[PDB]
């Protein structure tokens, strides 16, 4: 038996606009759980973005976050609920992130280390005992929320494709010296690189 | 309110003036100024 | 029939207990 | 009988928005919405833009609200006549 | 405010020791058991008072980069009979290792060594510890160290301010519900 | 079943990660042309 | 657990053949000619015996439960590892679509 | 762990302690330095062979016990509340706590700290501290910071901490800096006049 307003199905949908089986019970308890765990998720991202103090304040109606990250774009973070453009990049984020919120009650780092302690952040334990630093190796000692990492990493993404088109465009259009660029393998969510070069067309040694 | 400095100039470089619709105090968003200036103007705004 | 004193298999032992809280205050047979 | 029925419809719609207020003060807004005067059938006044960081938003039932559920009534501040906005 | 904490002890043999740690498992919260092995020193100064400050000292051998743990643990509060509870006063210190020279130039001398291998468990503040004492063979020698005895030590402990007492109600409560494998109760140290 | 999933988890990340890098083998020749082709609109 | 199922199938064919065996004793019982006299008493015997071995059995069985018996509800779960598991195969399968996607749009290149 | 150095400059003049704070903050403003806080330094005496605990505001949790030449212990704020609590075989010594408060200036990399060792409510000669975190190595920056009090500080520079007189590669460590407050606190006190 389905706990009420964990039936239907659910699924947070992150979108950028430039406007404005088996077993039967197992599906209806997986649906239920991730309903459910998507609810945190939003519940999580709303209070975030009402509560705390933040550049370019966001805008939440009914269960939708519509956000500028940059002021010619908006990124729209809304839950869906059907009761019975997608990046699914940003919604394996914030399921991810999510996750590991749950994990730092259970992490295995905040439980006495040594023996007989406080159990608490045995990193923070050692940073005390060797004398770290005012903010050096404290400061905040991580004290973000899930809506301020989402939007660093929006707009991460959407600096990147500029860049791209960009260049793309300037290999498209000038033709006349060139222009190479080579993506790097690994990149990061707040980081990215490439290698621009501008040789010639046929005198490719000498023009480096 | 988008309003600029001067007047030859882009989309940035203009101080983005927003009302948080759940406090409704005054918030501006200028490119590369300095934090403690923002939140000092903040503060002067909100004030009057 | 009849039924007498059979607890399923006993894993405590008091005097063993009060041994190893003295030796952990006293350290008994420790040194 | 229809004038039963709608002040039992009106008192429930009243109180429907009333627990929806304390719904949303509970999880999301958290303080930047707050409840000045809620009177069960006769008013319910919502106040936003506090002074921490004054408005109210009053749902009365007055007479018979022979034209509309009785319209909303924005009580301080009498908002400025803006033909898109106030009508919405 | 002053960290008090509260112990419950009691024996599992090691015929038992599987069991035990089949039913702790399945009721403390959904971690793997941490192993640990612990060395402990006992320092004592022979004051002017006739009583003896005693302060242990506890190297993980297990681990890397884990700071040496000075702990004080003073007289017991016990006195009402509706608690079921060691209450004593304990001061917790992470330390770095010079910390052996520094008190044995302070004057503290050391007493006995016992090192302790055993598993880690936690319900909520609770901390389940299962343990072996063994008695150090030669003191230089951690390698080598005799068994004090058969059975495994179980200590459930909560260590909070003096005014919580609600999670040392819970902790009587949790020992009381595994009585049926073992038994965990006050025994006080004298004898 | 935890065993077992996460080795599952694993080894497909291991296929994954390969894949990123046959897939960025790829890219990297794709990007050595398109990039020097004459064409010239 | 295997050891459960057996017990419980024990069980149930105990009960069903001491249930048959009574039937068969009351049906003899109103019989005008009751043939099976040492019969009947070997009936009974094996009834009462098969009554026995339940209870017995029935008894050993509870206190299985009561030796793995504590209240507690038991709170140590495996949604974690389930959870990751589950985001690990939606992300392998976009990767599946995506690749997918490209492998169309190189053969539509090539149909020209 | 960032070579530092720690030496007493003469308030001296008619120049009032606090105005030579002042004259010297003016120096950091002309290295165009600017404030990132506040720090505090205060010690707890005990007259036993001699027990002197010395902690730093720029290192928030840690308590700092040095017996002399014998060995430092960097342990939690809870070893303060612990000695206090123990004291019956403690030496209570004297009301000797000797406390530097001022201001912090950061400079690319180069934290000064310019403070005035008030004794008591008394105060009386003045401490700076020049600390550079990207240096881990002892010696490479007892160079470098007698290099950089020669260009600010200017005459008065010191001759460099006794652990930077010890030649190693050994890394410096916080222990030496609150080595450094320890002789600078011994020096005051001896300096009476």
């Amino acid at each position: 038996q389905i706990p009420s307003d964990l039936e239907g199905s659910a699924y947070i949908k992150v979108s950028i606009q430039k406007q404005a089986g088996s077993p039967h019970w197992q599906t209806k308890l997986e649906a239920a759980q991730n309903v459910l765990l998507c609810k945190e998720i939003f519940a999580q991202l709303s209070r975030e973005a009402v509560q705390i103090k933040s550049q370019v304040p966001h805008i939440v109606v009914k269960n939708q976050i519509i956000s500028q990250p940059f002021p010619s774009l908006q990124l729209s973070i809304s839950l869906c609920h059907s009761s019975n453009d997608h990046l699914y990049v940003l919604e394996h984020n914030l399921h991810l992130l999510i996750r590991e919120f749950h994990k730092q009650t259970l992490s295995s780092i905040m439980m006495p280390h040594p023996a007989s302690a406080p159990f608490g952040h045995k990193r923070m334990r050692l940073s005390g005992p060797q004398a770290f630093d005012k903010n050096e190796i404290n400061s905040l000692q991580s004290s973000e929320g899930l809506l301020e990492k989402i939007i660093k990493q929006a707009k991460h993404i959407f600096l990147r494709s500029r860049a791209a088109a960009t260049i793309d465009s300037l290999a498209s259009r000038i033709e006349d010296p060139q222009i190479q660029a080579h993506w790097s393998n690994i990149n990061d969510v707040y980081e990215s690189s490439v290698k621009v070069l501008i040789t010639s067309q046929g005198y490719e040694q000498i023009c480096k | 309110l988008v309003v600029p400095i001067l007047e030859p100039c882009g989309n940035s470089e203009c101080l983005h003036i927003f009302v948080d619709l759940h406090s409704g105090m005054f918030q501006l968003m200028l490119y590369g100024l300095d934090q403690a200036t923002l939140d000092d103007m903040e503060k002067s705004v909100n004030d009057d | 029939e009849s039924g007498g004193l059979r607890p399923n298999k006993q894993t405590f032992n008091p005097t063993d207990t009060n041994a190893l809280v003295a030796a952990v205050a006293f350290g008994k047979g420790l040194s | 009988m229809y004038n039963c029925l709608h002040s039992f419809c009106l008192s429930l719609q009243l109180e429907v928005l009333h627990s929806q207020t304390l719904m949303l003060i509970r999880e999301r807004w958290g303080d930047l919405v707050q409840v000045e005067r809620y009177h069960a059938g006769k008013c319910l006044s919502l106040s936003v833009w506090n002074q921490q960081v004054v408005h109210k938003v009053t749902i009365k039932i007055d007479e018979n609200d022979v034209s509309k559920p009785l319209q909303i009534f924005h009580d301080p501040p009498l908002p400025a006549s803006d033909s898109k906005l106030v009508e919405r | 405010i002053n960290m008090m904490e509260y112990l419950l002890q009691g024996s599992v043999l090691d015929h038992s020791l599987e069991s035990l740690i089949h039913r702790l498992r399945g009721l403390c919260d959904n971690m793997e058991p941490e192993t640990f092995l612990d060395h402990e020193m006992v320092f004592l100064l022979k004051g002017q008072q006739a009583s003896p400050f005693v302060l242990r000292a506890r190297r993980s051998m297990d681990r890397a980069g884990a700071p040496w743990h000075l702990r004080y643990l003073g007289q017991p509060e016990m006195g009402d009979k509706n608690r079921h509870a060691l209450v004593r006063n304990c001061v917790d210190i992470a330390t770095s290792e010079n910390l052996t020279d520094f008190l044995m130039e302070m004057g503290f001398r050391m007493d006995h060594e016992f090192v302790a291998k055993g598993h880690l468990f936690r319900k909520g503040i609770m901390k389940i510890m299962v343990y072996k004492i063994f008695r150090i063979l030669v003191p230089g020698n951690t390698d080598s160290t005799e068994a004090l005895s058969l059975s495994y030590l179980v200590e459930l402990s909560v260590v909070a301010p003096a005014g919580q007492d609600m999670v040392s109600d819970d902790m009587k409560n949790f020992a009381e519900q595994l009585k049926p494998l073992v038994h965990l109760e006050k025994i006080d140290p004298k004898r | 079943r935890n065993q077992q999933l996460r080795t599952l988890q694993e080894e497909c990340d291991r296929k994954l990660i390969t894949l990123r890098d046959e897939i960025s083998i790829d890219l990297y020749e794709l990007e050595e042309e398109y990039y020097s082709s004459s064409s010239s609109l | 657990l295997a050891n459960e199922r057996l017990r419980a199938l024990e069980d149930i064919e105990r009960e069903i053949g001491a249930i048959l065996q009574n039937a068969g004793t009351v049906i003899l019982e109103l019989s005008k000619e009751k043939t099976n006299e040492r019969l009947l008493d070997r009936q009974a015997a094996a009834f009462t015996a098969s009554v026995q071995h339940v209870e017995a059995e029935l008894s050993a069985q509870i206190r299985y439960l009561t030796q793995v018996a504590t209240g507690q509800p038991h709170e140590g779960s495996s949604y974690s590892s389930r959870k990751d598991c589950q985001m690990a195969l939606k992300r392998v399968d976009y990767a599946r679509l995506k690749l997918s996607d490209v492998a169309r749009t190189c053969e539509q290149m090539l149909e020209n | 762990m960032g070579v530092t150095c720690v030496s007493q400059m003469p308030v001296a003049e008619g120049k009032s302690v606090q105005q030579t704070v002042e004259l010297l903050t003016r120096k950091l403003e002309m290295l165009g330095a600017e404030k990132q806080g506040t720090f505090c330094v205060d010690c707890e005496t005990y007259h036993t062979k001699l027990m002197y605990v010395m902690h730093n505001s720029e290192y928030p949790l840690s308590c700092f016990a040095l017996f002399e030449n014998g060995p430092c212990l960097i342990a939690d704020t809870n070893f303060d509340v612990l000695m206090v609590k123990l004291k019956g075989f403690f030496q209570s010594a004297k009301a000797s706590k000797i406390e530097t408060r001022g201001t912090r200036y950061q400079y690319c990399d180069f934290l000064v700290k310019v403070g005035t060792v008030t004794m008591g409510p008394s105060a009386r000669g003045i401490s700076v501290e020049v600390e550079y975190g990207p240096c881990v190595v002892a010696s490479d920056c007892w160079s470098l910071l007698l290099e950089f009090l020669q260009s600010f500080l200017g005459s008065h520079t010191p001759g460099a901490p006794a652990v930077f007189g010890n030649r190693h590669d050994a890394v410096y460590g916080p222990a030496d800096t609150m080595v450094q407050y320890m002789e600078l606190f011994n020096k005051i006190r001896k300096q009476q006049q």
